[PDB]
RNA sequence: GGCACCUCGAUGUCGGCUCGUCGCAUCCUGGGGCUGUAGUCGGUCCCAAGGGUUGGGCUGUUCGCCCAUUAAAGCGGCACGCGAGCUGGGUUCAGAACGUCGUGAGACAGUUCGGUCCCUAUCCGUCGCGGGCGUUGGAAAUUUGAGAGGAGCUGUCCUUAGUACGAGAGGACCGGGAUGGACUUACCGCUGGUGUACCAGUUGUUCUGCCAAGGGCAUUGCUGGGUAGCUAUGUAGGGAAGGGAUAAACGCUGAAAGCAUCUAAGUGUGAAGCCCACCUCAAGAUGAGAUUUCCCAUUUCUUUAAGAAAGUAAGACCCCUGAGAGAUGAUCAGGUAGAUAGGUUGGAAGUGGAAGGCUAGUGAUAGUUGGAGCGGACCAAUACUAAUCGGUCGAGGACUUAAC
RNA sequence: UCUCGUUAAGGAACUCGGCAAAAUGACCCCGUAACUUCGGGAGAAGGGGUGCUGACUUCGGUCAGCCGCAGUGAAUAGGCC
């Protein structure tokens, strides 16, 4: 593994990333904190694939806990907090693809660091 | 790890029966004394397990004129003639290392009959 | 693991308590000591009577350490304690009575008269 | 003489004829082909060249691959001596098996130890810290350098410098099995090397 | 402790000659000609491996 | 102790700590001669520096007295070694007191209590690690060893044998065997330690609308276990046996000196010491070594010379995935001729009985569905993701003489 | 190098000197020496209990039952002779 911080600030770090990244499919940032999401993400992933009642326990402790993603309406407000669209629509959208759903590209480093940022996909 | 138990089966033997720490249990020894060979009679409660495949091991615990004593066996040994447990107790640890500081009347667990 | 300024027990009934190493005798600058070696201490406690007393010098064998030896099978033994008993420079002990159980180690170092008196051999 | 080289897979236990716990490590092999006869009318000295593990077609280059070829089979990784063996008795491409060691009971195995990167002078020497308490500040360093007089420092003051790395051999252990059927030896005691590393095994020097 | 002596015009070279700065890995781009950094996305092409990726 | 050449634009004292090193006028082990040496012990002298030479009590202590061991508890040099490496206790600041001296202010190698020790390595030096070029065509590998380093310690028991010895008393040389102490080289299968992205219990308070289930914070909140990795007090091994030339000493043969006499000519024995034997580094050994395999030729002329320039072969590097390696660079495993890492499906170590239900209870809770649920580094399997496309460098082999 | 956490066996062998760290630490209850200026020493020493559920609560608490290795379960909070 590779420690940024400390461990707890770590943690909150990851559960920040992999929130968004669930939210907009794309993500530009730097280049390490880019391999730990993907090991992070594609484990969360896994989770929307079976459903259950456990399942859905487990990966309620690694969500930023309420973040509304509205872009619907028919004649109402339809809210999805970025869990219900972990079990709703990334799920039922990789059963036949099986592990290792994440692209990772090097674009260009930074002005002020110069650290080598990158991109990350889904398809 | 394939390769290596594929060289250690022809010396696991395969009589011990089943037993998670916390079962009283009778250890039939082997010692050797001049040119004979006695049998003792170790026989207390088991306290640990060291999960390793050929060399997995484990402890008994007795107390003998007031003063404990313990002795540890690898689980495949072939100077010990035969074990046989003798009752079943809750238990909800499974390293039981708490015991040492604990005499008669507090050291005592409640039997199953399971 | 005995080593100076360290206290046994008397497993004895030879009128000493405590005791207290001074030396490791065998060897020129050996550190520790195991079940069945030889010691020299001088009493600290002790009870009324007796042949001993305090400030007497001693030598003096270890039985039953708190972290016993390696039996050559592949067993060990581990008891709660420590202890020793007395010795008369030849392997004969004063005391005439002897408590605790002791480990098997003796038997191959002449210490036959102490354990024809141990209640347990292990 | 007897020389082989091969793996290093790990360690295990093993009870022999009288019930007695054994510590013993996996030296793995494989056969291995005699690549090239140096003779003293040629080379000034007589030894045997052997290599054990098999690469790819890949991983190599026409000097390898022309440099094999006189004993037809695939290019290998390691490539070795041997001295002191009687010579004769040999050819160019045949094989030594596992079989050369079937009791031999003294073998002095070579290898090379692990890494262990910058290090200080403690974990290299067993040199002792200073006293960690009473007002002291000299807990953890090399002591002196010497003394005044010379006006320069003595050769073999040691301090601070990459720890393990090269090759060490000990001497007279045992061998208790050979399973030719999959080419694996097993020997007594602690045999130095990482796994997956390049050992060799050859008989005593000591008779 | 601190300096003996004020060091000459060479000894700064010779000692300043492995204080570079060297560029490395750049490559013609496929759909522009331009040079471009391997495994990187060209910055003006926008393309990489033949394929648009740079969109929305 | 003497002298006052040396340092006043400042050359810091004793002990102890870490670290050594050298001389021998030798403390133990090794070889010897003589004895007022029966034996076991011993006394002295000679050769010999290879290694080894302890823990603690009392004082600021060197010094020393004492206790307990051991083969032995050596003497000295190195700014009475080592403070830009440590301490500052001691003697030498300002406070204060006792005894004595001085009418006094104060003083006393007399005593008692307290008291500020700064420094970011430029050069050489030592420990490790890279870049450049050289080795006379360009490359991939395997080795010889001129030299250098490491290592060298020793006890106890049994048998030989209750013999030789001796009145008894007591008790061997030379041999053979077993097992220890200290020291030291590697490793994690056993016993143990650690293990902050592993598992469980439990307090406070706050958050996810509430009950149920969970997160946040409190030294990782505290407590009980613990994988890989790194580890010693754990495991395994080591100083074995030999050779050659010598030291003190002992001869053989033999004269100058019809004898005697180890010596001048001749000829031997002889030690932990010298040189080999054991382990490691090593061709920048510019006296630049040896072997196996691989790759074989354009343009103008400077003028044909060891000429200049351009494109390539063998190969190497750049770039990217990594670790059995790692401060960076290096070494090693791989780069679609693919298992290098991630992910996925199994499996293991490890915790120790998930959630949701149901039965028994007024309730705390308990039983069952089920060796369950979870599972960082570990073992297998699979190209789903990423090692795309590419680029740069890289020879065309001088002369003289002999032989063939 | 500094600021922290943990440790087998031994527990002052370190050291000028236990300096530094470790150990005790809350509320309720029992009990407490020499010595003395009679006020004190005295929080002397040395010990016991604490969680949750139900019943009874005269009033304080008493009974019964349940779980954990550990019940002022974390932070705050005298070492003694
Ligand atoms: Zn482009």
């Amino acid at each position: 593994r590779k420690l940024g911080r400390t461990s707890s600030q770590r943690k909150a770090m990851l559960r920040d990333i992999t929130t968004d990244l669930i939210i907009n499919e794309r993500i530009v940032t730097t280049e390490a904190r880019a391999k730990e999401v993907r090991s992070t993400v594609e484990k969360m992933i896994t989770l929307g694939k079976r459903g259950d009642l456990h399942a859905r326990r487990q990966a309620a402790t690694f969500v930023r806990n309420e973040v509304a993603s509205v872009r619907e309406e028919d004649e109402s407000i339809v809210v999805e907090s970025a869990l219900q669209k972990l079990f709703n629509d990334l799920g039922p959208r990789f059963a036949e693809r099986q592990g290792g759903y994440t692209r990772i590209l090097k674009t260009e480093p930074r002005r002020g660091d110069a650290a080598p940022m990158v991109v990350i996909e889904f398809v | 790890n394939p390769l290596i138990q594929e060289l250690t089966q022809e010396q696991l033997r395969t009589d011990i029966p089943a037993f998670r720490p916390g079962d009283t249990v009778r250890v039939h020894a082997k010692v050797v004394e001049g040119t004979r060979e006695r049998i003792q009679l170790f026989e207390g409660v088991v306290i640990k397990r060291r999960g390793a495949g050929i060399s997995e091991t484990y402890t008994v615990r007795k107390v003998s004129n007031g003063v404990g004593v313990e002795r540890t066996f690898p689980l495949h040994t072939p100077r010990v003639a035969q074990i046989e447990v003798v009752r079943y107790g809750k238990v909800r640890r499974a390293k039981l290392y708490y015991l040492r500081a604990l005499h008669g009347k507090a050291a005592r667990i409640k039997e199953i009959r399971r | 693991m005995i080593q100076q300024e360290s206290r046994l027990r008397v497993a004895d009934n030879s009128g000493a308590r405590e005791i207290l190493t001074i030396k490791v005798l065998g060897g020129s600058g050996r550190k520790t000591a195991n079940i069945g070696d030889v010691i020299v201490a001088t009493v600290k406690q002790a009870t009324p009577g007796g042949v001993v007393k305090k400030g007497e010098v001693v030598k003096a064998v270890i039985v039953r350490t708190k972290s016993g030896a390696r039996r050559a099978d592949g067993s060990y033994i581990k008891f709660d304690e420590n202890a020793a008993v007395i010795i008369r420079d030849d392997k004969s002990p004063r005391g005439t009575r002897i408590f605790g159980p002791v480990a098997r180690e003796l038997r191959e170092n002449n210490f036959m008269k102490i354990v024809s008196l141990a209640p347990e051999v292990l | 003489t007897k020389g082989i080289l091969g793996k290093k897979v790990g360690m295990t236990q093993i009870f022999t004829e009288s019930g007695e716990l054994i510590p013993v490590t996996v030296v793995e092999a494989t056969p291995n082909v005699v690549l090239q006869v140096k003779t003293v009318e040629t080379d000034g000295y007589e030894a045997i060249q052997v290599g054990y593990q098999d690469k790819r077609e890949v991983l190599s280059n026409k000097p390898a691959k022309g440099h094999v070829a006189k004993a037809n089979t695939a290019p290998k990784r390691f490539i070795k001596e041997f001295k002191n063996v009687e010579l004769g008795e040999y050819e160019v491409g045949k094989e030594i098996k596992v079989d050369v060691f079937q009791a031999g009971d003294v073998v002095d195995v070579t290898g090379t130890t692990k890494g262990k990167g910058f290090q200080g002078a403690i974990k290299r020497h067993g040199q002792s810290r200073g006293p960690m308490s009473h007002g002291s500040r000299y807990h953890r360093r090399p002591g002196s350098m010497g003394p005044v007089a010379p006006n320069r420092v003595f050769k073999n003051k040691r301090l601070a410098g990459r720890m393990g790395g090269d090759r060490v051999t000990i001497q007279n252990l045992e061998v208790v099995k050979v399973d030719v059927e999959r080419n694996v030896i097993l020997i007594k005691g602690n045999i130095p090397g990482a796994k997956k590393s390049l050992i060799t095994i050859k008989s005593a020097v000591k008779a | 402790a601190v300096p003996a002596r004020r060091t000459s015009k060479a000894k700064k070279a010779k000692r300043r000659t492995h204080y570079k700065l060297t560029i490395k890995g750049l490559n013609a781009c496929s759909n522009c000609g331009e040079m471009k950094k391997s495994h990187h996305v060209c910055p003006a092409c926008g393309h990489y491996d033949g394929k648009d990726v740079m969109s929305k």
